[PDB]
């Protein structure tokens, strides 16, 4: 006799689409800043969240169509709203400048515009530092400068207190929803786990805003892995995880000036000053065999369809916008863009070992050496409206930022089977976030279950 | 074994349900170290967002269906704990199949799945069946 | 039978309990075709209006309500089913009457109307006549 | 022993006052526009709702008293609320206007005033058909036209793209609420039933807005009903339901212009362009045999407190608003104001068959041929206020509505007893609402029981 | 009683817990007499103020409490009513003690209070030692 | 055996912190004012709480640490902030005006400036009348007389449709959090307590603003009872609590003028019109004898570490704020202020019997007869912002007043072990708010007991 039998507290996984929660540990909130870009009175991480890895299991995911990436970037954008809402206006701010090109390319030059008071009538004139990127040379009437960002929407200061530096971030699953994540690492997105770990509350990551590069990410261990949402289709970027890690050095050695003028009734914009001594340009510089190391390990990784073991080519982005041609991320509130002209120029095709550098014997010119750049203002998830101003950081900016993943993508714009040219994409931005969430996959837990028993 | 323990298992699934019940719903504590009052520990703003207030929002959607768990619970008079027959028999809609196999190689999820429409098919049945037809235990005497 | 099957009858009405209840509890299948996120078929703008948030809301309260039923039944100890009695007499308040014809032509409206603050004055008693001043069962022996 | 007993899931039945909530079919969502004036993300309704027809049961009904109507209404106004919060607004648009009468009373002269621009100063000129109703002449200063409801309150859009057609809609009761609804023909407002079959979701209505009539509605069948909220009241408005329904044809043969001109940063107004061809009026072809059958079937039913069985007499309004003293409604967001002069000029007094036609020897002009009018604004239950612009239609309006119903006022300013006087009223508009509300009745279920057993 | 019958007692206090759990839990018949609609009498503003929003919100956070209580009520099987014994010994982490007289002169709250991180320690025990290690009654013969 | 065994429905009392309800009698709801400064739609007090009194039991209080004053005060801010809104602005009634000091010090110059009307062009004069208080006369230009609350922020009216009279308000408790209240005389803020009394919802309250003593409130009965939340800490307030209570006569003789004049689209700014008759000012006339006895009262109640049992001196605020130099609160709407300067010159040090006086033999000039004054605008909690404008009463201002508390600030600039000086304090509003919270204290309720039982 099957009688039908119900049964609670069964074990049962299912696809679960829900909403995740933040969570910030101790260190979070003893980092003691009301908000430097990301925390928040959000539910701290638990002292020891249970991760039960499930083994003689099996789970297939699909980071691509992993829901968690919509929620993070919706959250973020929400956060990053309602932080915005305490900061100064710069509406008056927008007023035109007159910049003399002082430091001659080098987008230094002294701009001194007028800069309101608290009463209707009482304005008073300022000057601060202004790069070439805040404003523009109008050539219709060639008057003075325009900032771009004024001229297109509303400025508005970017909280110059809360500082852009990325802090742990804990994701927690509502209860009764799990995230099951695989412990495998050749393991794709769209693909089964038998190393499934439930857990309750996701690993803390470090989401640092970056274009076409990773900076303090989760690192991808045992070997290279080159995943793309589609390899037949070129414009599918390339994501690839590296196995080890490079040491950036996008530190700019000039100092930097805050000129803390009140604006408003409360309101005041940190204009940057002058700088003391000569004014150089940011450098960086970054090694060598590692990277030649890594390059030859991707180029080994490369090798998908390579017509006889030797098909592998990097080129630079044609062009495009700045933040999809280039590398830009946030370091001390100032938006570092270290440019990645050094990468494109190279080829492991036939011989990974012709391309490698011996350590010992290191060329002159081995550590690489090229120009990095900056920024005030920025439009987050490409989002085109009302601006902000990035503060100064009044100090030489010391970037640490270290490497585990890339994007790229394949050029359809060339042969399909003569040799394979992979360029920098910076389109899609979240690959970025999603380069992490190939494990995790939210799971429902449902108790009920019917069996026919005895 | 908060979701582990079994793989492909009936019985040993069937064992460690209070522990998987116990380890899923303990995220009451994680809410308890919230330490999220105002602010970290010397300054702060708001912040509260769309990504919090819906935090608590998803918190209440999973809470409430855990309530809905246990008002069917009640309708079937079922909530004295896991262990919980039913008045109503395996219909031979699901396909002929060993059920000492349907446990040891269904890992719960076989049998349910084609019994799947079968599985709620044999649900409805319970509440006027185990409750309408609600007859008491055995029948002997002493 | 959601609410016929008992024009008046006590015992009739008492046996059709579980369809009503059936048929009335299912309003969750109406909420699960909602097909009702953001447009039906091609375009669409919110329109979430006061209406809306509101069915929700009445939603919300009805829930509300059953959920008190819920925790009555836990506090008299009677969430086993629909079959629970109480340790507590109908007071000789209500008026003289016999009961089977309380049953059969007070179609369970006509005995609680005219017991109604009977009724009532009879419910209060259950929690510390039921449960303060609770005994077990029968005193028999073997 | 009246061992006192309690029980759960009782039959029992109470006066509900609670909110209802919204159903739209299948067939609604697949009418695939964004919102025809009525659809929302509401819940459809479900594929097989139960309608338990409780027989040997009794229950009194109000529709009067009944609250349905209240919710429905306020309903219906937030959701045109916030359809309209999306439309463009029309403000600038109110700029006076100098309208030309080429068409020379019928109300088509082309208007042409100033609308302005996306930038502040650059606006040029455009002109639009415009009838008598959106503007008037002004006889202080007599200079030109103004928009009557431009020199009172706020002007917008009307979201052209918004049709105000009718669709399907369901309303359903929350969880132990049920609707009881009386499945009597005769069965009038504040009266008990039999037929009561409880109805968790009531049966889906077709609410056209309308005065001192009914377009596609519930048809109450097997009698001609005439009931009142009050009929010695000669105020009360005297509710008819006909047995059967009459063939309108309220179509206009002339076409319409759409002129998509934008006005704002994304926003545009659609003018009413010029007309191809002779621009004539809208007419209205109606029929004859079957109206007769009707209005000696409610002069027979009128016949309350008819002196010897002939009193029944008819009039026209003597006047008051355009809304209350005539037959308004949409279709096909045009605003149809078929008249109604045809009816009040007929007694059925003595006979009801000298008054009868015969369809074989119909006269020459028994086809009734009334002229029917249009609007392009609009003030939902009568709320003086931000008014609204219907756009045109941009070809020939065919409304095609029928008939179910009747609203009367008996006239108050004549002899008590000497002859019953009825005149269109439309004063009420929830008289139309409760037309089909006085079988519902939102029914509450309570499964608490106590009762002595043994 | 609502709360005193116990100044130092285990026993009295336990006998008197149905009539601190009725008077406790009467504040529905206080939000009843509401009367509060739109006015008291003849005229009336909103007025509806985040201290009555929160009234409202005090409410439900208390009641979402009894919820709470009402879910561990089913977690460890222990709804049936205040009388609910446990599978799980009193760890010899309290201090010794006479139990009578931790009853006579801890009032509940000296034995739970030096019990409190025992007493706690006791407490998560129970849903997988009484449900999870789940026996019946006694194993006696007839 | 301990078996360990679980209990529910436990008598447990916790400390609670949590919100508290709004109660207002069924006399409340029957006051028929909209709003008399106070009532809402809130719920009313049920027609018989229960305040179990719990004997054999003890708890701790401390009213300072007490959680209540704290909402209560904000729940104040929020019913006066959303009371305010449905108020008429009267920010154009900012305009300058031109006094005349027609009444020569007696603050009552008719003041007649400018009041706008509905149109935009359309503008009449007015006249009302003002004190000295509502405008200064400038002195940097000396052209006429500014309000200060009009140069500093907006100005608004005060709904003079609200009358500000105090109304008896109940505070409940939610469902398992319960209000132990001591029912002890002597019990002083942080102590413990055996006359528990479990309340559900607190006792009837008074709540009239008032500053440096009290106004119709709770009386301390069989002894005076002088607390401090630090009574070494000189700039700690010394509250009191007299035995008995005092007949105020805050009287004003003089009628009120009302000019309801409509300024906006519906709003009417109430000027103070002419006062017919003679003009004089407001007086109070106080008993002497009761006033004596209490004095005698506090002093020997004062001698807490007096050196031989005479130290007892009290002297007037040195000066600062007016609501913190003297004695405000309101009656009728009118923000009464009459002044305390006759209770700083008196002292009972050696004798209480040498200053106390004998009804029988009062002598001629013993009833306090002291000057009373008024006011129009308030900023309560002492919060810098959108002021209000207190309408007229229209009619001789009768405020009666009772006695039941004060509050004292010991001499900290002068000797420490000299002679103990007292002085009016009223910088603390929340020490009025909490001389009747220190028996109250929210008090959680726990079911959950654990037990070793056999
Ligand atoms: C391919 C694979 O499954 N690798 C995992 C590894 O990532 C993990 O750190 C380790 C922990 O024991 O377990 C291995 O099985
Ligand atoms: C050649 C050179 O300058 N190397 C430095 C290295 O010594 C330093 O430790 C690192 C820090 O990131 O930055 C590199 O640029
Ligand atoms: C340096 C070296 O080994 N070069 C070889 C070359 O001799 C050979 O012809 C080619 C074919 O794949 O591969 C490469
Ligand atoms: C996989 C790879 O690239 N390995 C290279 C190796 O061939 C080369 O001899 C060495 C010299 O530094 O660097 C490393
Ligand atoms: C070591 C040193 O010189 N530091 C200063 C830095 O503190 C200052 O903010 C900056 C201003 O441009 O000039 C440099
Ligand atoms: C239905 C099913 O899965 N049957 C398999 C059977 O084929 C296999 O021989 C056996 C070995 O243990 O395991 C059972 O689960
Ligand atoms: C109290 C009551 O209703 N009594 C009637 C009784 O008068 C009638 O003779 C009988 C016939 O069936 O039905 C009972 O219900
Ligand atoms: C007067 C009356 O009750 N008429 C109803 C009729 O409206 C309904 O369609 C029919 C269905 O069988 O049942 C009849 O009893
Ligand atoms: C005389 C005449 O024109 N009759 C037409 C009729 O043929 C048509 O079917 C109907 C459509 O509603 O409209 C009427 O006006
Ligand atoms: C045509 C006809 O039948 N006319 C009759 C008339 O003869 C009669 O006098 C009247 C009285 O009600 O009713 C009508
Ligand atoms: C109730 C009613 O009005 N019936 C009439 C009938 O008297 C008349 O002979 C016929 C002629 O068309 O029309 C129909
Ligand atoms: C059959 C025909 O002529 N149709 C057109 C119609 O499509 C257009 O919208 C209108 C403009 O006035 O003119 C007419
Ligand atoms: C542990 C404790 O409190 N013990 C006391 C005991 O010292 C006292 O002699 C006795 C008198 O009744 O009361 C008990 O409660
Ligand atoms: C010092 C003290 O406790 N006094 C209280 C008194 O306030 C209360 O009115 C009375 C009621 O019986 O009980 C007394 O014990
Ligand atoms: C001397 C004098 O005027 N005494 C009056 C007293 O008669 C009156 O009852 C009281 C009312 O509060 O006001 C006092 O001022
Ligand atoms: C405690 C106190 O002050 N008592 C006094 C008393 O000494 C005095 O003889 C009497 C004369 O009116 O007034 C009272
Ligand atoms: C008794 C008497 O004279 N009363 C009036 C009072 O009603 C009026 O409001 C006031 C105006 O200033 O003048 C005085």
């Amino acid at each position: 006799k099957l009688w039908v039998t119900v049964y609670y507290g069964v074990p049962v996984w299912k696809e679960a689409t829900t909403t995740l929660f933040c969570a910030s540990d101790a260190k979070a909130y003893d980092t003691e800043v009301h908000n430097v870009w990301a925390t928040h009175a959000c539910v701290p991480t638990d002292p020891n969240p249970q991760e039960v890895v499930l083994e003689n299991v099996t789970e297939n995911f699909n980071m691509w169509k992993n829901n968690m990436v919509e929620q993070m970037h919706e959250d973020i954008i929400s956060l990053w709203d309602q932080s915005l809402k305490p900061c100064v206006k710069l509406t008056p701010l927008c007023v035109t400048l007159n910049c003399t090109d002082l430091r001659n390319r080098g987008e230094i030059k002294n701009c001194s515009f007028n800069i309101t008071t608290s009463i209707r009538d009482k304005v008073k004139k300022d000057y601060a530092l202004f790069y070439r990127l805040d404003v523009v040379p109008i050539d219709n009437d060639n008057t003075s400068y325009r900032l771009i960002n004024c001229n297109t929407s509303t400025i508005t200061q970017a909280c110059p207190k809360v500082s852009f530096e990325p802090i742990p971030i804990h994701y927690c699953t509502p209860a009764g929803f799990a995230i099951l994540k695989c412990k495998d690492k050749k393991f794709n997105g769209t693909g089964p786990c038998k190393n499934v770990s439930t857990v309750q509350c996701t690993h803390g990551i470090r989401p640092v805003v970056s274009t076409q590069l990773l900076l303090n990410g989760s690192l991808a261990e045992e070997e290279v892995v080159i995943r793309s949402s589609n390899f037949t289709d070129n414009a599918k970027n390339i994501i690839v995880q590296l196995k080890e890690s490079v040491e950036i050095n996008c530190t700019r050695p000039n100092n930097n000036t805050r000129k803390s003028i009140h604006i408003g009734p409360g309101r005041a914009f940190y204009t940057t000053g002058e700088i003391i001594g000569d004014i150089r340009q940011a450098h960086c510089n970054i090694s060598r065999t590692k990277w030649n190391n890594t390059l030859n390990q991707i180029a080994t990784k490369l090798k998908e369809q390579f017509g006889n073991n030797k098909t592998i080519v990097f080129n630079q982005s044609s062009g495009g916008d700045p933040e999809i041609v280039m590398h830009s991320f946030n370091c001390g509130g100032e938006f570092f863009y270290c440019n990645s002209t050094q990468l494109f120029n190279s080829t492991w095709n036939f011989n990974g070992t012709w391309n490698l550098t011996q350590s010992n014997g290191t060329e002159g010119n081995d550590t690489i050496t090229l120009p990095c750049r900056i920024k005030q203002i920025i439009n987050m998830w490409q989002e085109v409206g009302k601006a902000m101003y990035a503060p100064p950081i009044r100090g030489q900016i010391r970037c640490s930022s270290n490497i585990t993943g890339l994007i790229l993508t394949r050029d359809g714009g060339t042969n399909s089977s003569g040799s394979e040219i992979f360029r920098p994409g910076g389109g899609d931005m979240r690959d970025n976030w999603r380069s992490e969430l190939y494990k995790y996959k939210v799971v429902k837990i449902e108790p009920l279950g019917v069996a026919p028993t005895k | 074994g908060f979701l582990g323990a079994a793989g492909s298992t009936m019985g040993a699934a069937s064992m460690t349900l209070t522990v998987q019940a116990r380890q899923l719903l303990s995220g009451i504590v994680q809410q308890q170290n919230n330490l999220l009052r105002a602010i970290e520990a010397q300054q702060h703003l708001l912040q509260l967002t769309v990504w919090g207030i819906r935090q608590l929002q998803a918190r209440v959607l999973a809470v409430e269906r855990y309530l809905r768990d246990q008002q069917l619970l009640g309708i079937w008079g079922c909530s004295g704990k896991l262990i919980c027959t039913t008045a109503v028999p395996w219909n031979a809609s699901w396909s002929n199949k060993s059920l000492e196999q349907i446990w040891n190689n269904m890992t719960w999820m076989e049998w349910d799945r084609e019994i799947n429409n079968y599985t709620s098919l044999i649900h409805s049945l319970i509440e006027e069946a185990q409750n309408q037809q609600e007859k008491n235990e055995q029948e002997l005497l002493e």
